[PDB]
Order: structure tokens, then C-alpha cells, then sequence
């Protein structure tokens, strides 16, 4: 009575039938439909609403059964057909302001996933990505994304990881028949690597196949790679990192200088081409990862280091930071005979920065600050960074970068002195201490009188000052009499009497403790 | 020694290749080593004639001219003082004018760099030569059309440098009339369109030109050139997607232009405002990390100009925004801003429903749908994310705290938006006051309350004095810092305003889940208190609650928790009876 097209097209009776079939006691009503899957084939083709009605009923049946999956091959032969159909995509994308049948994609993807999770259909599982990251996304993302992220890398490839990867690689032929670019071919790299990493902590032929099948600029056609390149580079990085180690990598990577990964990454990141920062810096990271474990070539590590240092201009922070974290401990360990050489190259690239390129200098300062442990043996290079911090702290650092970077760079030399004494340029260290004194009582004014951040960093700078005097570097610290006078004498002018003077008072108390240790300062308290 | 060492090395052409590089190394050492006052000015007075004689000769080249320009760039990097800056100004502005807008080397780039580093001293009497430079700027800007029109299908970095140099040189000095001439140049700006990389370089030249035209965000100027800015906006959509930094700077320059009232009113009538968050303001296929800035700019624009958009424009704007409201990759801040935009636009849609036969009910219901969907998604995932890291019986945690705060604000914004939307659909489409809702929106509201009674549970997490999150107790009878009280009060207000006999069905269906969540979250008890305090809705809710509790009475003897819950519910019922006897 409900399946009559005349009544099934009516919203009232269709909603009534849906509510009835959704009820708990609808077991016999669902059985008569499961016994006739061919009925939906006549509806899954102006009478286009029958498609949505059939997709809705199928979703209810699947949700209430959870086992009527292996008996619906002829149905999914049409259900997946409309899923991958360009007509469906266009019809549902072009006009979606107030169009009915809005939840069709969610239920369609849900039933497709329910079917594909019982039988491992590769083509269907990979075509499911049409709405996993790309396409149209209105509640359709998470239900499948969480599945592919947690359930898939749990029990999917427990027995046939290599065969599954080979199937996903052979997918290129059926894929190219309907999808030729990253929109699907790039997303397929995620479902595989979640497991490759979950079990990366077994498949030798796949490592040999991936390199030769995806030759540099696959198919000798670079024009088609826009985002697939970045994900292939990430694949190669995490591959040389965890799953295949030297044992499996060196077998085929012996031809690195040939079309293998080395040439797949080096020419693009070296030349000025590939203006897209993402792909360039991901190739840099791939080279860094390769160098970290193997491929001790003819000093190309220094070339990569230089290309990375000079390239991190505006927004390369994350990728270049990761590449340095992966490579910074690799170059010195594998350049024992060239420690002085690499340090002098660093000095050179530092002194060739006469333009001072503020953002480049900040990035380099942050780089050398992250790795405090790798420049204790180069105290000769502290003068440049100290002179740079001196000028950094003088600029109007309304922004967050300059003065915070300066104070943490001062903490860097504090820790350097700590590890040096308990295993230095005296005048520059005295100037550094005087700067920490000045900047500590200057940042207090950068922020408003009250009700705003900026005081916790001033307190941590005061703590840095307190700690820097415990080493034997305190005797030669200079009293900033004029700065203290000017800042605290502001109280004579009732304007701008903010708590900045209170931090100045705490610093005067710290220096009072110092003179308590060495009464010589009594003669310096005249101002 | 530096003096007699650099002087004895004087060599013009006898050793062109490496002697100049050795002298460059020597002067770099000189610059890295401190110099005293007696060894400060004479060095520059000797360098200036040397720079002159070295630039006199040797005007894709890789000849000693390159190392000569490098020595010049180093002499520039010196920046010792200003007293000896006068003849260097003449030399720089003489070498600047020649061989521009051609396949020339970077000599002009460092030239503009030294020009920028030169005008910082505020030299009055050199305004004539920089005025000639501005005349050359007038020339090149008017020549740009012919340049792009002579190179067809059958370097390019000079214009951005010149533009930023003119910007920084017009910002510092006294305000003069020369900026009006530069404005007249903005009227003559180029708007038409490896060699393709050079054409993209010309596009970014135009982008830097526009970045200089940002002056539209300054003292008012006669703007009779809407066609030129429209062509430039078209070129922006024609700009490349691979360059992320330049696209970001372009979006910043655009949002800055849109930050004034006299420019917003001209945007909506341009191409029907169809060039919104469709893939024009962001990378086409390269990168979409700067998406937050573009979305914020578009939201501010549509908010300032919402009062002049027809049905189709607002409909497709909502269609484009609801797509990003659900994007999990975006920070929750953008989601809160989009919810604010939607709840502020709901009132405008309602007010405009009087025109064009309305058609607002459909869009308002369709966006209430996405609002309830966001409610459900956050109550399903955000609550789990926080509960999977709670420390019972008490850095990435610092950011997780900010995320928890963003979610706590998101739930409030969602409640407010849902209230404003409920006010909307019940006041448009003839219209009849307090029309009985249809079954569709009735079930939608049932699911809305069912899912929002869970989202409100985000207020049970607290921040400690050490940084670790803490889960609140089941019942403490406190004020909850007043943060959530108003939130659930507005949540109740959402339903207090709807039709009575629809409230009846909704709460007859959802009263068991209500008491269940109240037993699991005592903070929701005030929702029932607000329902019982509001007139025209207290009787129905009280009747439903008593009819539900009279059958669950024997359950009070099993455990003490639900017994106390039912006791408090009966106390509230008696209070309501006393208030609405």
C-alpha cells in the first residue's frame, strides 16, 4: 500500500511509511522488503524523488538489519552507481540553497560503508572518498572519516597488507577511467598509511613497486600534480621513517641518484620552480629524513641545510622547523671532520645577511634557540646573536615575535653559561645581562595598565635574571642607574605611573640582594 | 689597520675577478669588527669615491659586474651613519633611473633598498631628486599598459620595489600634493592582461600596485574610477593560486579596503556579489590555509552590507556558509563567527520576508537544521574529546584549555542563534500569529532539544590552578559563576515562545530524557524552573511533568539519586502552582 509510486511520492505517506519501518516492531515489514531487493533497482534511476525515497528506505533497512549486505550485490551495483555518478554530484551541488532531499548523501554514504565493511571491495572503499575530504560535506564527513581513521587501521590489513596495497596501486587503471587527479587519487593515500603506521611499528615487494611505478613526476607528466605531490612526499617520508628501514630501503634505493626518491625530490626543491611552499618544503623534509638515516652523499647535506636556511622567508615555519628537528642532529654527527666547516658556513650565511631581513633573522634565531644542546661548542658565534638581540629589543615590538624571541634567546645564553660553568665574551655577556635588565622592565609597559596578558613573560624574565646571577657571571654586571631613574622617576609625572615601576622595584630588590652578597655596590647607589 | 689594508688594495682592472671579492671580505671583516670615532667618517669619505669609480665602469649576466653590484650591496648594508649620506644619495639616484623595466639584474632592487634605508634620516633638501624619481614613477606607471601589450605569446620585480619604496617614502615626510598625482596614476593603472611565469610576475606587480593603492583606507580621495577597482578585483580572481604569501598579502590589502563604509556599499552591486566564498577568495587547488582570514573578511563585509541584499544573494550566501560551518578542519573560532553572522542575518531575512512573497521560511528552517546538526555534532564529539582526558580526583594542555573555552563559547553562540531563529520562523509566512508548527519542524525541534540538552553539558569541566582540566561534581547547588545560567535560560526561552500545543507534544515526547539528563546533569534543573516561571507555558509543562512522575513514583524507593531528583521536581511544581495558582 505504501510502495505505490503515487503514494510513495507523496511526502505524507512516505514519512508515515518511514516512521513505521523505523519502529522496533517493524521486523516483518522489513523482511518483505529484504526479500525483494530488485524493487529498489526500478527506483534508483519529472520523477527523480523515487531515487531519494529508495535510498532512504535502504538506509533504514541496513540500520535495522546490519547483516543484509552480502545479499544485495545487485542493489549496490546501482547504489554505488548513483554515488559515483557525476549527475548526482552536479544535481546535489549546483543548487542547494533550500533544496529538499538534503540528507540523501549522508544515508547513501552510510549504507555504502555498511556494505563495504562486511566485504572488502577496494574500488568501492576508495570511491567512498568522493565525500570523505572532497566533494560535498554536510554531516557526511565524520561518520566515514572516523571509521577510516580508527576502524580501518585496526583489523583491515591484518593478513594482506601487501596485497591490499598492490590493489590500491592497481586502482590507477579503474581510477583514471573516472578520476584522474588528486581529488580522489590523493585522498587514497590516507586510508592506507593509517594502517601502514599502526603496523609500521613484511611487505618488501610493495617498497620496490612504489618507487618504479610512481617514477619521478609520475607518468612523466608534472602538470597534473597539484596536491598529490605533497601527500606522496609525506608517504615517502613516513616510509623511510618507520615501516621499511635500511634493511628494506637500501635494496632499491641504491639507485637514489637515478629516478628513485632522491631525484624525485632534489630537482624540484633545488630549482626556483614549484613556487608552492608546501611541496617544496615537504621535499626538503623528505631529503632531511633520507639523510638522517642513510644516503651519506658528497656533502649534499650542507646544500640542503643552506637551501632550507635561506628559503624559510615568510610562512615556512612548521615544515622547516620539522626538517631542522629531523636534520639538525644528523649533519654534525655525520660531519665530525667538518664541525668547524659547517659552523663556519653557518657564520657565513649569517654575516651575508647584511640586509637583516627581519623575518629571516627571527626564523634563524628561533632555529638556533630550539637546539640549545648543539651549539655549546661554538661560543665564538654568540657575539652575532647577542648583537642581534640587542637591536631586536630596541625596536617597537608591538608584535609578539621580536622581544619574546629576544628574551628567550637571552635564556639560551643563560643555559649555555650554566652548562659551561657546570660542565665566554665578558663585555657581551655584561651587555646581555644589562639588556635582560632593561627588556624585563620595558615589556611591562608594552601591555596596558591592567586587564591584559604580558605580565607572565615579564615575571619569567625576572626569574631568568634572578637565576643568571647565581653563576659566577654576576660580578661584572653593570647597574642601569639611568634607566631605573628615568622609569621610576616617572612617578614624579602623575601620567603613566603603571605597575612598570613595581617590576622596577622588584629588580631593584634583586640588585639589593646582589649588593647584600657584594657590598661594593654601595658606591653605585648614588643615582 | 683596516684603513691602510683597504687603501693598499686599490685595484681598478688589473685583477677584476677575485681582488674585488677579497676586498669585499676585508670590508665585511671591517664591518663585523668595531670601529672607533677617529676611524668612522674618513672610511666612508674614502669609500664614496671608490664606489663612484667602481660604478662608472661596467653598467642573465654573470660577469664581474655581479660582484661589483654585490660590493655595492655590502656598502649599503654598512648603514654606518648619516653625515656621509649626501653623495651616496646622488650616486644611488643616478644609477636608479637607467635601464629599468627591462631584462636588468638586481642592481635596481638593492638601489631601492638603499633608497628606503636612506630617507629614514629625514633629509629636506633631497626632495628634488626623489621628486624626479616620482616623475619616473609617473612614467613607468603610464607605460605599464604598453609593456604588457607589447609582450604577447608570440625581471618584472622592479614595480613592487618601487611601489613599496614610494609608500615608505610618502608615509614619513610632510604631507604634500604629490600623493594626488599618485592617485591620478592609480586611474591609469594597468588592468588588462616560463613566459607565463613572467605574466604571473606582471600580475603580482599589479598586486603590489594595489597594495600601494591601500591608501583608499586613509584620507579621503576623489574616487571616480570604480571601473578600475572592479577590473583589479577581477584580476585578483585571475591571480595565481600557487603563491600563498602573495595571495595572503592580497587578501589583507582587500580586507583593509573593505574596512571603510564608503567602499562597502559599492561591493554588493558588483557581479551580484556572487564572488563570495566560492573558490575565488582562496586558492583554487594549491593551498587553503589562509582560509580563516578570507572567511573573516567576507563575514565582516556581508555583515556591514546585509541591509541591501535580495533573496538570491542571501540564499546563496547561506548556502556557501553552512558548508564551512561544519568543516572540522577550521578552528572553532571561525565556527562561532559564522554562527554569529547567521543569527544576525536571520533578523534581516525575517524583516525582508515582507517582500517578494517571503520565501524566507524555507531558508530559515534549512539553517535551523544545520544549527541543530552542529549542536548534535558538538555534543557527540567535543564532549567525548574532553572526557577522554579528564583527571579524576585531581604545553598541549594550555591549548586544550583554550579549545575548551572556545567550545564553551560555541555552545552559547549556538543557543543564542537557535533562539533568534525560533523567533524568526514564528514571525514570517497571509501570516497568522502563533501558527501551529508543522510535523517536520516539530520533530526537528524535538531532536533540537534532545541534542542541545547534551551540548549544554560542556559547563561541567573546570580549569585548575596548575593547568590540568577537572570534571565537576554531579550536584553542588552553586551559581556556576553565572556563565551558563543565562545560557540555559535562553535555551528555555527558545521554547517558551512557541505555540502552546506544540510545546505540549515536544515535551510530552522529551520529558523522560529531560529528567534523565537532569539526574545526570543537575545544572539543567533551571530549564524546568524557567519553563514553570514563564506564563502561557508553565501549566502545560507542569501537567506533563506530573503526569510523567506519577507513573515513576515507585522508582523513588530503589535509589536515592532519582528520588531526590523527583523531590526537587515536585518542589518546583508546587512553587509554580503557588506562582500560577
Amino acid at each position: 500500500l505504501f510502495m505505490m509510486e503515487a503514494t510513495l511520492n507523496d511526502p505524507q505517506w512516505s514519512r508515515m511509511f518511514m516512521s513505521f519501518l523505523k519502529h522496533k516492531d517493524a521486523r516483518p515489514l522489513r523482511d518483505v522488503l529484504a526479500a525483494n531487493p530488485n524493487r529498489f533497482i526500478t527506483l534508483l534511476l519529472m520523477r527523480l524523488d523515487l531515487q531519494f525515497q529508495a535510498i532512504k528506505i535502504i538506509s533504514i533497512i541496513v540500520k535495522n538489519d546490519d547483516s543484509w549486505l552480502a545479499s544485495q550485490h545487485s542493489l549496490v551495483s546501482q547504489l554505488r552507481r548513483v554515488w559515483v555518478s557525476e549527475n548526482f554530484q552536479e544535481r546535489h551541488r549546483k543548487e542547494n540553497m533550500a533544496a529538499t532531499n538534503w540528507k540523501e548523501p549522508k544515508l547513501l554514504a552510510y549504507c555504502l560503508l555498511n556494505y563495504c565493511k562486511r566485504n572488502y571491495g577496494d574500488i568501492e572503499l576508495l570511491f567512498q572518498l568522493l565525500r570523505a575530504f572532497t566533494g560535498r560535506f554536510l554531516c557526511n564527513m565524520t561518520f566515514l572519516k572516523e571509521y577510516m581513521e580508527e576502524e580501518i587501521p585496526k583489523n583491515y590489513s591484518i593478513a594482506q597488507k601487501r596485497a591490499l596495497f598492490f590493489r590500491f596501486v592497481d586502482f590507477n587503471d579503474p581510477n583514471f577511467g573516472d578520476e584522474l587527479k588528486a581529488k580522489v587519487l590523493q585522498h587514497i593515500l590516507n586510508p592506507a598509511f593509517l594502517y601502514s603506521f599502526e603496523k609500521g611499528e613484511d611487505n618488501p615487494e610493495s617498497i620496490t613497486s612504489v618507487f618504479i611505478t610512481k617514477v619521478l613526476d609520475p607518468e612523466k607528466q608534472a602538470d597534473m600534480l597539484d596536491s598529490l605531490r605533497i601527500y606522496l612526499l609525506q608517504y615517502a617520508t613516513l616510509l623511510v621513517e618507520h615501516a621499511p628501514h635500511h634493511i628494506h630501503d637500501n635494496n632499491k634505493n641504491r639507485n637514489s641518484k637515478l629516478r628513485r626518491l632522491m631525484t624525485f625530490a632534489w630537482p624540484c626543491l633545488l630549482s626556483k620552480a614549484c613556487v608552492d611552499p608546501a611541496c617544496k618544503y615537504s621535499g626538503h623534509l623528505l631529503l632531511a629524513h633520507i639523510i638522517a638515516k642513510f644516503a651519506i652523499h658528497k656533502k649534499i647535506v650542507l646544500q640542503v641545510f643552506h637551501s632550507l636556511l635561506k628559503a624559510h622567508a615568510m610562512e615556512a615555519r612548521a615544515i622547516v622547523r620539522q626538517a631542522m628537528a629531523i636534520l639538525t642532529p644528523a649533519v654534525p654527527a655525520r660531519m665530525e671532520d667538518g664541525h668547524q666547516m659547517l659552523t663556519h658556513w653557518t657564520r657565513k650565511i649569517i654575516v651575508e645577511e647584511g640586509h637583516t631581513v627581519p623575518q629571516l633573522v627571527h626564523i634563524l634565531h628561533l632555529i638556533v634557540q630550539h637546539f640549545k644542546v648543539y651549539y655549546p661548542v661554538r661560543h665564538h658565534l654568540v657575539q652575532h646573536m647577542v648583537s642581534a638581540m640587542q637591536r631586536l629589543g630596541f625596536t617597537p615590538s608591538v608584535t609578539i615575535e621580536q622581544r619574546r624571541l629576544a628574551v628567550d634567546l637571552s635564556e639560551v645564553v643563560i643555559k649555555w653559561e650554566l652548562q659551561r660553568i657546570k660542565d665566554i665574551d665578558k663585555q657581551h655577556t655584561d651587555t646581555v645581562v644589562n639588556f635582560l635588565i632593561r627588556v624585563a622592565c620595558q615589556v611591562n609597559d608594552n601591555t596596558n595598565t591592567a586587564g591584559s596578558p604580558g605580565e607572565v613573560l615579564s615575571r619569567r624574565c625576572v626569574n631568568l635574571l634572578k637565576t643568571a646571577l647565581r653563576p659566577d657571571m654576576w660580578p661584572k654586571s653593570e647597574l642601569k642607574l639611568q634607566w631605573f631613574d628615568k622609569l621610576l622617576m616617572t612617578v614624579e609625572q602623575p601620567n603613566q605611573v603603571n605597575y612598570g615601576n613595581i617590576c622596577t622595584g622588584l629588580e631593584v630588590l634583586s640588585f639589593l640582594l646582589t649588593v647584600l652578597q657584594s657590598p661594593a655596590i654601595l658606591s653605585s647607589f648614588k643615582p | 689597520k683596516k684603513y691602510l689594508q683597504f687603501v693598499a688594495a686599490l685595484t681598478d682592472v688589473n685583477t677584476p675577478d677575485e681582488t674585488k671579492l677579497k676586498m669585499m671580505q676585508e670590508v665585511s671583516e671591517n664591518f663585523e669588527n668595531v670601529t672607533s670615532s677617529p676611524q668612522y667618517s674618513t672610511f666612508l669619505e674614502h669609500i664614496i669615491p671608490r664606489f663612484l669609480t667602481f660604478l662608472q665602469d661596467g653598467e642573465l649576466q654573470e660577469k664581474p659586474a655581479q660582484q661589483l653590484r654585490k660590493l655595492v650591496l655590502e656598502i649599503i648594508h654598512r648603514i654606518p651613519t648619516n653625515e656621509h649620506l649626501r653623495p651616496h644619495t646622488k650616486n644611488v639616484l643616478s644609477v636608479m633611473f637607467r635601464f629599468l623595466e627591462t631584462e636588468n639584474e638586481e642592481n635596481v632592487l638593492i638601489c631601492l633598498r638603499i633608497i628606503i634605508e636612506l630617507h629614514k634620516q629625514f633629509r629636506p633638501p633631497i626632495t628634488q631628486e626623489i621628486h624626479h624619481f616620482l616623475d619616473f614613477v609617473k612614467q613607468i606607471y603610464k607605460e605599464l599598459p604598453k609593456v604588457v601589450n607589447r609582450y604577447f605569446e608570440n625581471t618584472h620585480s622592479i614595480i613592487p620595489r618601487g611601489s613599496l619604496s614610494l609608500k615608505v617614502l610618502a608615509e614619513l615626510p610632510i604631507i604634500v600634493v604629490l600623493m594626488y598625482q599618485l592617485y591620478k596614476l592609480n586611474i591609469h593603472n594597468v588592468v588588462a592582461e616560463e613566459l607565463y611565469a613572467d605574466f604571473i610576475a606582471a600580475q603580482i606587480k599589479t598586486l603590489s600596485f594595489l597594495a600601494y593603492i591601500i591608501r583608499i583606507y586613509q584620507e579621503l580621495v576623489t574616487k571616480y574610477s570604480q571601473q578600475m577597482v572592479k577590473g583589479m578585483l577581477q584580476l585578483l580572481s585571475n591571480c595565481p593560486a600557487e603563491t600563498a604569501h602573495l595571495r595572503k598579502e592580497l587578501l589583507i590589502a582587500a580586507k583593509h579596503i573593505l574596512t571603510t563604509e564608503l567602499r562597502n556599499q559599492f561591493i554588493p552591486c558588483m557581479d551580484k556579489l556572487f564572488d563570495e566564498s566560492i573558490l575565488i577568495g582562496s586558492g583554487y587547488t594549491a593551498r587553503e590555509t589562509l582560509r580563516p582570514l578570507a572567511y573573516s573578511t567576507l563575514a565582516d563585509l556581508v555583515h556591514h552590507v546585509r541591509q541591501h541584499l535580495p533573496l538570491s544573494d542571501l540564499s546563496l550566501a547561506v548556502q556557501l556558509f553552512a558548508k564551512n560551518i561544519d568543516d572540522e578542519s577550521l578552528p572553532s573560532s571561525i565556527q562561532t563567527m559564522s554562527c554569529k553572522l547567521l543569527l544576525n542575518l536571520v533578523d534581516c531575512i525575517r524583516s525582508k520576508s515582507e517582500q517578494e512573497s517571503g520565501n524566507g521560511r524555507d531558508v530559515l528552517m534549512r539553517m535551523l537544521e544545520v544549527f541543530v546538526l552542529k549542536f548534535h555534532t558538538i555534543a557527540r564529539y567535543q564532549l567525548s574529546a574532553i572526557f577522554k582526558k579528564c583527571k579524576p580526583q585531581s604545553d598541549k594542555e594550555d591549548k586544550q584549555t583554550f579549545q575548551v573555552t572556545d567550545c564553551r563559547s560555541l555552545v552559547k553562540t549556538l543557543v543564542c542563534g537557535v533562539k533568534t531563529i525560533t523567533w524568526g520562523i514564528t514571525s514570517c509566512k497571509q501570516f497568522i500569529p502563533n501558527k501551529q508548527l508543522q510535523p517536520k519542524e516539530t520533530q526537528i525541534y524535538i531532536k533540537l532539544v534532545k541534542y542541545a540538552m547534551q551540548a549544554l553539558d560542556i559547563y561541567q569541566v573546570q580549569i585548575a590552578g596548575n593547568g590540568q582540566t577537572y570534571i565537576r561534581v554531579a550536584n553542588c547547588q552553586t551559581v556556576r559563576m553565572k556563565e551558563e545560567k543565562e545560557v540555559l535560560e535562553h535555551f528555555a526561552g527558545v521554547f517558551t515562545m512557541m505555540n502552546p500545543l506544540t510545546f505540549k507534544e515536544i515535551f510530552q515526547t522529551t520529558v523522560p530524557y529531560m529528567v534523565e539528563r537532569i539526574s545526570k546533569n543537575y545544572a539543567l534543573q533551571i530549564v524546568a524552573n524557567s519553563f514553570l516561571a514563564n506564563p502561557t507555558t508553565s501549566a502545560l509543562f507542569a501537567t506533563i511533568l506530573v503526569e510523567y512522575l506519577l507513573d515513576r513514583l515507585p522508582e523513588m524507593g530503589s535509589n536515592v539519586e532519582l528520588s531526590n531528583l523527583y523531590l526537587k521536581l515536585f518542589k518546583l511544581v508546587f512553587g509554580s502552582v503557588s506562582l500560577f495558582a
